[PDB]
């Protein structure tokens, strides 16, 4: 029944600058269990389907990092226990974005990012031509 | 207390190395360039063999950092082999697992 | 502090401040509320200038940026439950919720008056589809129930004849 | 025999909970980790740093709440801040857990120089897998 | 003006409600400094001096002193090269270096005469 009047005040500007483009913006989330990756990678494809951002999503080769260590504290060697690590990755490719949105739905999926995972942004930006190079020789 | 004596030994080595990183830098320059005549590197190297001698880095050791132990250290953790599993068994270490294949 | 009836100078004054430019604070409608208040338990027609006052007051987004402003929302509303007039109170409600409700109360006790006497508004006043609404809204998620909040709900039930919310409120007394 | 962190068969009274009744090759198959944070991932650092990290807070909050905690403690590390997650008996009156929630949250807040939450979930007794 | 502060003070008392949300704690945390900048950016909080890649890069400004066919052009060059590919490092710093050598080879003259080159 209770309900709070006139709740919204956002705040946004616009700037005369334009507005930097991003050919294509790859974004690497590493993880140990599975699931949560699977679970991740169902939000950031709804949350960017609802941006309207049109991404893809494949996954990359899993690494499984192995070592020994002696099983007694003092002396037997021939006995052992092994250890693992296994990365795994999900790789959410989305192509054709703008700056504001890169920055909103970035803020948004880092924002979270579950406790068990890592994740590397890899933007290719479009630049035109530098000044001094355009048609000037020297 | 750092765990035993030596570690504390340890801390210092670690501490003067690091002061006179600098020093030693700049001197072993002077020392390992052929261009420079050897009249130089001489007196240079009476100058590096002149610094503290716990300042200098291959005297350092890394130790596992909560038991002390010299050896038997997986460099990521900074811990003991011993340690390591003790953890690593309680599964207090995220990510790692006994191995299976 | 002195006159009651000195109400008619500090009006002018009301009048004074908007003719410069500023924004009259809460701790100035504060006050406004309680000489206003003084003489409006003998006359009910400064009620009616506290009432007007307060509805354009409520048409805007405050920032509460000024030092007294508490006793503006507390006696806003607390003139409400001795008069015994409704649509004013969710008029106070709509001003509280809009800029900041957080910010528009300073204190817990001076917050839990507002709701014993909005709720004892809302209990008696309006139709039993109302009063059980906003009852589990308010009750057990903001502040707690009081004696005087108490009374009201066992008055409220005997009127409209309700004898299947005796357990619930019961259980939760 | 293994040995290893493992809660040996008594005369069939021993109560056990759910997590000691699981020896370390149960790990990553069974129980899950009692620490979670990005460091020993495959391209990541300072992992050292967390390790350490977690062992003082397990030790910590042993000593801080004596008698009332029930099973190991759950950390949880989301970029910079770390939610600690415990399961403790009830014993103290709520005057005494507030004032080691916020002792504890402020005191680690400045020590480790990041943001530290604190969740505290209450139960009677020990919770009870096996034996018993 | 110890009297606006205690003014903004008291106005901030009855501005500060005990947090309502988690949206909140996180919005005053990021306000106050102790929670992250999103979307993240690493180089957050550190702007190394405002330099730019110029005062980086090139280092000859500060071999304007020091013999200039010699071998200690050789010699002070490396140096200089390995220093420009040095991200770990102010500028300051790599100034220090060069500073540390103007006066470490200007401290001995005599061995650099003596050696078989006249150097300056
Ligand atoms: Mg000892
Ligand atoms: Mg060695």
């Amino acid at each position: 029944v209770d309900v709070p009047k006139d709740m919204t005040k956002p705040e946004i500007t616009i700037s005369d600058e334009p507005d930097t483009l991003y050919k294509r913006l790859s974004v690497l989330v590493k993880g140990h269990d599975k699931a949560v990756l699977d679970s991740y990678e169902y939000f950031a494809v709804l949350a960017a389907k609802e941006l309207g951002i049109s991404i893809k999503v494949h996954e990359p080769p899993r690494k499984i990092e192995r070592f020994t260590l002696l099983k007694s504290v003092h002396i037997f060697k021939k006995h052992r226990v092994q250890y693992e690590m296994r990365t795994l990755y999900r790789c959410l490719e989305l192509e054709h974005l703008t700056g504001s949105t890169a920055d909103v739905y970035l803020e948004y999926i880092q924002r979270n990012l579950p406790e068990g995972v890592a994740m590397e942004v890899t933007k290719t930006k479009l630049e035109q031509l530098p000044e001094h190079i355009r048609k000037p020789i020297w | 207390y750092y765990v035993d004596w030596k570690m504390l030994r340890d801390v210092k080595r670690r501490k003067m190395a690091y002061e006179y990183a600098d020093e030693r830098l700049r001197i072993n320059s002077l020392r390992k360039n052929t261009i420079l005549p050897k009249d130089l590197q001489e007196v240079a190297d009476e100058e590096i063999a002149s610094l503290p001698r716990d300042s200098c880095p291959v005297r350092i050791r890394n130790r596992c950092v909560m038991t002390s132990r010299p050896r038997g250290v997986k460099r990521r953790w900074r811990l003991s082999r011993i340690v390591f599993r003790h953890l690593a068994d309680h599964g207090q270490l995220s990510g790692v697992q006994r191995a299976m294949w | 502090r002195f006159y009651a009836f000195g109400k008619l100078p500090a009006l002018q004054t009301l009048r004074e401040m908007k003719a410069i430019g500023i924004e009259p604070s809460l701790a100035t409608y504060h006050y406004v509320i309680q000489l206003f208040y003084q003489h409006e338990s003998p006359s009910k027609g400064s009620s009616l200038i506290i009432y007007d006052i307060m509805n354009e007051v409520m048409g805007k987004r405050f920032s509460p940026r000024d030092p007294d402003d508490d006793m503006f929302f507390q006696s806003a509303m607390r003139v409400c439950s001795s008069l015994r007039d409704l649509e004013l109170a969710y008029q106070v409600h709509g001003l509280l919720n809009t800029g900041d409700n957080w910010k528009l109360i300073g204190s817990d006790h001076r917050r839990n008056f507002y709701y014993s006497k909005f709720f004892n508004l809302l209990c008696f006043m309006e139709q039993i589809d109302v009063t059980l609404k906003w009852y589990k809204d308010l009750i057990p998620s903001v502040f707690f129930p009081h004696s005087q909040t108490m009374i009201d709900l066992l008055q409220a039930l005997d009127v409209a004849n309700r004898l299947d919310m005796v357990p619930q409120i019961w259980k939760d007394s | 025999k293994n040995r290893a962190a493992r809660v040996r068969v008594s005369k069939g009274d021993k109560p056990v909970t759910y997590e000691e009744a699981h020896a370390p090759h149960y790990i990553a198959h069974r129980k899950g980790w009692l620490s979670l944070h990005t460091g020993n991932l495959d391209g990541e650092d300072h992992a050292a740093e967390r390790t350490v990290e977690d062992v003082f807070l397990r030790k910590f909050m042993l000593g801080t709440f004596p008698g009332c905690l029930a099973d190991q403690l759950v950390l949880k590390r989301r970029a910079n801040q770390l939610e600690i997650c415990a399961l403790v008996l009830r014993q103290l009156p709520p005057h005494k857990f507030y004032f080691l929630v916020g002792y504890s949250e402020t005191l680690l807040s400045h020590f480790y120089k990041c943001p530290v939450h604190l969740h505290l979930q209450t139960v009677p007794s020990k919770v009870v897998y096996k034996y018993i | 003006s110890l009297w606006d502060i205690e003014f903004a003070k008291q106005l901030a008392a009855v501005t500060e409600r005990p947090f309502q949300n988690g949206f909140e704690e996180m919005i005053q945390w990021t306000k106050e400094g102790k929670l992250w900048e999103f979307p993240i950016n690493n180089e957050a909080g550190f702007d190394d001096d405002g330099s730019e890649f110029h005062e980086h890069i090139f280092l000859d400004k500060y071999l304007q002193d020091f013999p200039k066919q010699g071998p200690i052009r050789h010699f002070m060059e490396l140096v200089t090269c390995g220093l420009s590919k040095n991200p770990y490092l102010s500028v300051k710093q790599k100034v220090e270096h060069i500073e540390w050598f103007r006066n470490y080879f200007n401290e001995k003259r005599v061995i650099l005469k003596e050696s078989g080159i006249q150097l300056n």
